[PDB]
């Protein structure tokens, strides 16, 4: 068996965004070179709205 | 190897500003050029393969002790990866950058009398490839704008139509032109095709292949800078910024 | 004037304005300099490929 | 977050007569009332937002219309047939009925195929899908312009990373994006930074007090791990407060601090004064405080009085102290350390901060190279008495304890200053000042702070707390910048300059209150963050905003024009330029029925009230033109109306409904109403019918029953069915391969 | 060990403790030098210098590897070098397939 848990089931994906969302969901099964945590933001701007 | 990996006008010009002139010259005596030689290529033939030595090979060769020889060594370093043997130039000139030698009057070198016909003939241009010719035309353009010989540069290009077709389009004093340029000037890089560990018959091709296989080893070594992984570890001075521009441009 | 406003905006990349000469924009400049280059080999090639 | 619009708004309706002879296409953008006597552009802006909301272009968006297609049954045809816009089947039916009236052959199969294939979707070189549909002109122009404005802030992820690569420190773990994000990732971000200077300069005391108090509350939570008079006064009760002052002095530029001494100085006051001059930045000590400290030392050591040295200059005071044997008469500049990364909200700038305790980072010692020699001088000095050396020995021992404490703890405090410095931008570093002296140091607290200096412990809780503060500060600065931009636009549009006249002052005050009452109703325009800044002095937030707005009138501050402002300016301009699209006109004509005026015969209406242009001359003579104000005031309107005239200088709102049957075209109400006060025009509503050209009854009714007619310019929304190719318009939808990243952060929060 | 293109790196606190220095020395001593980047090598030297020479990260930010090595050696720290790993030749027996 190539994978104990498949990265994504291809029949359930409809477009590119579907692949990335599934890859983020099944990333715990993989050996991550970086383990995610809270993100740090160094830039933020708010634009005027209608 | 580092110079041959530059793929854009921005990267190539940035590298020339950082590197000094001593990298362009070599302290190994080498041999003399324009000599018919018999070399050994045993993977293909049992006899000795004839070839002719030139200034474009990646091996150091003895060079003339004049301004003409100095410019030929600089262009050879850019288009081949190794320079020539011109010693006792002086520490004042050897400390300055390659770009400063090419496009600044403060260095003290006088290059007005240089003729592009013999320089192209000596730095054999019928044996260069498209990427090598583009780099040489960059050096000619930088020199021409240094001594105010833009008109002579244009006439030389108009005489040789193929050179005009591939001539890079940038003004040596303007940084916007360097940013907009999209020429591909890389002689070594990660190959899409299958690169094997085999010899080539010609001296130029064998040396070029050695640089290509050497770049692959360097690309996968620890000296390479992977921006996607360690962009926060580079210092702020050498970090990539769009506001960054060449000095005096 | 809506049809002309849309056509000029596409051609010139700026909206037409009163009290302005209505030159033609960047496309007009590129076309003019490209014509010069084709006629003679002594004419400069100044328009970037980008 | 980007909004993904599925369908294109076309706003097209087909109206055809029962006979089938006449058909037309109309844009229905609604009716918008316009009031005369006030500015038209000001009303247009209000209607611009409503129109943008109706079309769905108010918020940032992209168009997803590349999947709205089908495929024909023919094997040769591999084209995509768009389902958006007015359906080509509806036009086919309308054309189909028109031919039935004229006894003409029906539309052929080849002619049907050409018409039904007019709406298509095809891809371009860049991968985008362009849809060609039947839609109105005004809707297409506004929708396409909005797309151009929003797409300016949609950039590749690698382009976003290059912009912010100089703000990322080295203590945070890099984030690994997926391979799809790196090739096809896009983000919607606004990259223009607004200055906080307009608010800071106008209210320096309030802005400084707000940020200083916020920082101290955070710093005060950092974890840490003659002789009789000096040794009886040590207290560590206010050490956290003194610690925060120390970090503030080094993290800011010109954060002046002050100390007040007693009426009769003692050995403790001299110790505090020496510690202030030796271990605090010279940039944080003013000249007057320097003179006060020298005077305090002179009073005690030389046994003089404050009156004697009240008129003494700095150079004289130094000479007196040096003669007695006191060498500590100098203040020392701190050594500035450059930040490792570009500070926040300071593009292309280098941040710096002072090193605490005047320790040179290169030598890791005090900046004064004579410190050890000076302490020996104090130890062998005869102060305040003939002999005994009690004061000198006590001060020498106290000074040595401070020197060792500062040398051991300088690294810990330098790290604390550096981390808190990254919170504030460069503008706040150079602008904020300590006004009113709302932070001061007691002389006992100063000498207790340096004698009992505590090491700085950076636990995981402290690091996590600071990271939360960094996110809060970033949001706070972004919110403040937006409200500054909103305030600057409001002042420029609604206020003018003042004059030394009662009328101008009264006019300004009334307008100021009207604006303030409007901007605080419902959801306030201004955020709670700046209301806190303006309230910090105790005044009401509403009053504080009124004061700040008045100061801002006549400013020359540059304001960046954002995409939403560009969109509304476009809609406002087309509102004024093309009035017929929105149901109002600036000119009407009233004529008797027996006067034959040329009208628009394209649509086949019976006695059409629409003219291509209001005629310049009728029967060889120019048509009279009367303004509405003069017309309202006229008393001989009966004589004038007998010849017919043109009414202008007003905004006339009109409505009409096209009836498919045939009848007498007329108005709902009478044209005018005459009162003892003035004459007015009643609301205009046209009942328009199609004409059969051979009905004697309706010909007689129109000529004899109706005696006066009202004419307006032909509305541009109408378009004859024969010209249906004029509604063919293009729309570009970006490629479906793109992925939009909600969180574009490049690093994680872990050491 | 199996794949040469793979790399190892660690991120330290702004104020390193003795644990960070121990982690840095263990990585330098025991992980292959071919798997530690030049940027990572400088970062480890910076962390060692911050703890041992009593300096902050901003002071030693614009310091080369030669300067950091000299600073650490003057204090008495000899672990400033990367150590290459020996290569072990491995063979997979053929059995029913060509060997590797």
């Amino acid at each position: 068996k190539l994978f104990e848990t498949s990265p994504f089931d291809p029949l359930t994906i409809k477009n590119n965004q579907d692949v990335v969302d599934k890859l983020y969901a099944t990333q715990s099964s993989s050996i991550q070179e970086v383990v995610p945590t809270k993100t740090f933001a160094t830039e933020l701007q708010f634009g005027v709205t209608s | 190897m580092d110079v041959l990996s530059k793929g854009s006008l921005k990267e190539l010009l940035a590298h020339l500003e950082k590197t000094p002139l001593e990298e362009a010259i070599s302290y190994r005596i080498g041999t003399v050029p324009y000599q018919n030689v018999l070399i050994s290529r045993n993977e293909y033939y049992n006899q000795l393969y004839p070839d002719t030595t030139s200034l474009i090979d990646g091996v150091s060769r003895e060079g003339q002790r004049n301004v003409n020889g100095l410019i030929m060594s600089i262009i050879s370093y850019v288009v081949s990866g190794s320079g020539h043997y011109i010693p006792n130039i002086g520490f004042m000139l050897l400390r300055r950058s390659i770009l400063d030698i090419l496009t600044k009057h403060d260095t003290g070198l006088v290059t007005n009398n240089l003729n592009y016909g013999i320089i192209a003939r000596n730095l054999t241009v019928s044996k260069m490839n498209c990427e090598q010719r583009k780099r040489m035309l960059i050096c000619f353009k930088l020199l021409a704008y240094k001594d105010g010989n833009q008109n002579d540069y244009e006439i030389y290009l108009n005489q040789n139509i193929p050179l005009k077709q591939i001539a890079p389009n940038f003004i040596p004093g303007d940084m916007r032109t360097v940013i907009h340029n999209q020429d591909q000037l890389a002689i070594v890089g990660i190959p899409a095709y299958r690169l094997t560990q085999s010899t080539e018959l010609s001296i130029r091709d064998d040396n070029a292949k050695s640089y290509k296989l050497g770049y692959v080893d360097w690309y996968n070594s620890n000296s390479f800078l992977r921006e996607r992984s360690e962009f926060n570890l580079i210092r702020l001075k050498d970090r990539d910024t769009k506001y960054g521009k060449l000095n005096g441009w | 004037d809506v049809p002309f406003v849309q056509a000029y905006s596409k051609f010139a990349d700026d909206n037409p304005r009163h009290l302005r000469v209505k030159t033609g924009g960047k496309m007009a400049n590129a076309l003019t300099n490209v014509i010069r280059s084709y006629y003679s080999i002594n004419a400069p090639a100044i328009v970037p490929q980008v | 977050e980007l909004i993904k619009v599925p369908t294109i708004p076309h706003n097209l309706v087909l109206i055809q007569s029962d006979n089938g002879k006449h058909a037309l296409i109309k844009e229905d953008l609604g009716q918008w009332p316009v009031e005369t006597g006030i500015s038209l552009v000001n009303q247009a802006g209000v209607f611009a937002v409503q129109l943008a909301n109706k079309l769905g272009i108010d918020k940032p968006f992209v168009l997803d219309a590349g999947s709205n297609y089908f495929t024909d049954t023919s094997f040769i045809d591999t084209r995509k047939y768009c389902t958006d816009g007015l359906s080509p089947r509806e036009i086919q039916k309308a054309l189909n009925r028109q031919r039935a009236y004229y006894d003409r052959p029906e539309l052929t199969i080849s002619e049907n195929k050409t018409l039904l294939s007019q709406s298509i979707i095809y891809p371009d070189a860049d991968g985008n899908d362009v849809s060609i549909i039947f839609s109105g002109a005004m809707s297409h122009a506004i929708f396409t312009y909005a797309q151009s404005q929003w797409n300016k802030n949609i950039i590749k992820l690698d382009d976003y990373i290059r912009e912010i690569t100089l703000t990322v420190p080295k203590q945070y773990r890099p984030r690994r994006f997926k391979e799809i994000e790196h090739t096809h990732g896009y983000v919607y971000r606004e990259l223009n930074q607004g200055s906080l200077l307009p608010l800071v300069d106008a209210n320096l005391k309030e802005s400084s007090s707000y940020y200083f108090k916020k920082l101290m509350s955070s710093i005060s939570n950092v974890p840490v791990d003659h002789v009789s008079m000096l040794t009886n006064r040590l207290t560590t009760a206010n050490a956290p407060t003194v610690r925060a002052i120390t970090v503030l002095t080094c993290m800011f530029k010109q954060f002046r601090i002050g100390m007040t001494y007693a009426l009769d100085p003692n050995i403790m006051d001299v110790a505090a004064a020496t510690c202030m001059l030796l271990f605090r930045p010279a940039q944080s000590i003013s000249d007057e405080q320097y003179r006060y400290c020298l005077q305090t030392m002179a009073v005690f050591l030389t046994n003089t009085t404050y009156d004697i040295v009240n008129n003494d200059t700095i150079d004289v005071l130094k000479m007196k102290l040096r003669n007695q044997g006191w060498p500590f008469v100098e203040r020392y500049n701190a050594v500035e350390i450059d930040m490792s990364v570009e500070p926040l909200r300071s593009p292309g700038q280098v941040g710096r901060y002072y090193n605490p305790f005047n320790i040179d980072p290169l030598t890791k010692k005090h900046v004064e190279d004579r410190l050890e020699e000076f302490i020996n001088q104090v130890q062998v000095g005869r102060f305040r008495n003939a002999s005994g050396n009690a004061v000198g020995t006590t001060l020498a021992a106290f000074l040595r304890a401070c020197r060792d404490k500062t040398s051991a703890n300088w690294r810990g405090y330098s790290v604390l200053v550096s981390r808190y410095r990254s919170l504030i931008p460069n503008e706040l570093f150079e602008s904020l000042r300590n006004i009113s002296g709302e932070y001061n140091i007691n002389p006992q607290d100063e000498h207790s702070f340096f004698f009992a200096l505590a090491q700085i412990n950076a636990d995981d809780e402290f690091i996590g707390a600071i990271d939360k503060e960094s996110a809060e500060y970033l949001d706070e600065y972004a919110t403040l910048a937006r409200d500054i931009s909103n305030s600057l636009t409001l002042v420029k549009a609604a206020f003018g300059p003042l004059e030394r006249t009662s009328g101008s002052i009264i006019n300004h005050a009334n307008n100021l209150n009207k604006v303030i009452n409007h901007v605080f109703a419902d959801k306030p325009l201004i955020s709670e963050t700046m209301l806190k800044i303006l309230t910090i002095d105790g005044t009401t937030g509403k009053d504080g905003y009124r004061n700040w707005l008045d100061k801002l009138v006549g400013h020359n501050y540059p304001v960046y024009v954002e995409p939403v402002v560009n969109i509304m300016n476009f809609i406002s301009a087309r509102f004024v330029a093309d009035s017929s699209y929105f149901g109002y006109t600036n000119e009407i004509m009233i004529m008797p029925n027996h006067i034959n005026v040329p009208v628009d015969d394209r649509f086949g209406f019976r006695d059409s009230p629409f003219c291509t242009s209001l005629p310049r001359t009728i029967m060889g003579n120019d048509v009279r033109r009367i303004s509405y104000n003069v017309f309202s005031m006229m008393e001989d309107i009966d004589d004038v109306i007998s010849e017919g005239f043109i009414l202008y200088d007003a905004y006339f709102n009109f409505s009409y409904d096209i009836m498919t049957t045939d009848g007498v075209t007329r108005l709902k109400e009478d044209i005018l109403i005459v009162t003892d006060t003035g004459n007015d025009i009643k609301p205009i509503h046209f009942y328009i019918y199609f004409e059969n050209r051979n009905d004697k009854k309706l010909r007689y009714e129109s000529k004899m029953n109706v005696s006066y007619r009202l004419y307006i310019k032909t509305p541009a929304c109408l378009l004859p069915l024969s010209d249906y190719m004029r509604a063919q318009h293009d729309y570009v939808s970006p490629s479906s391969s793109r992925v939009y990243i909600k969180d574009p952060a490049v690093v994680y929060t872990r050491s």
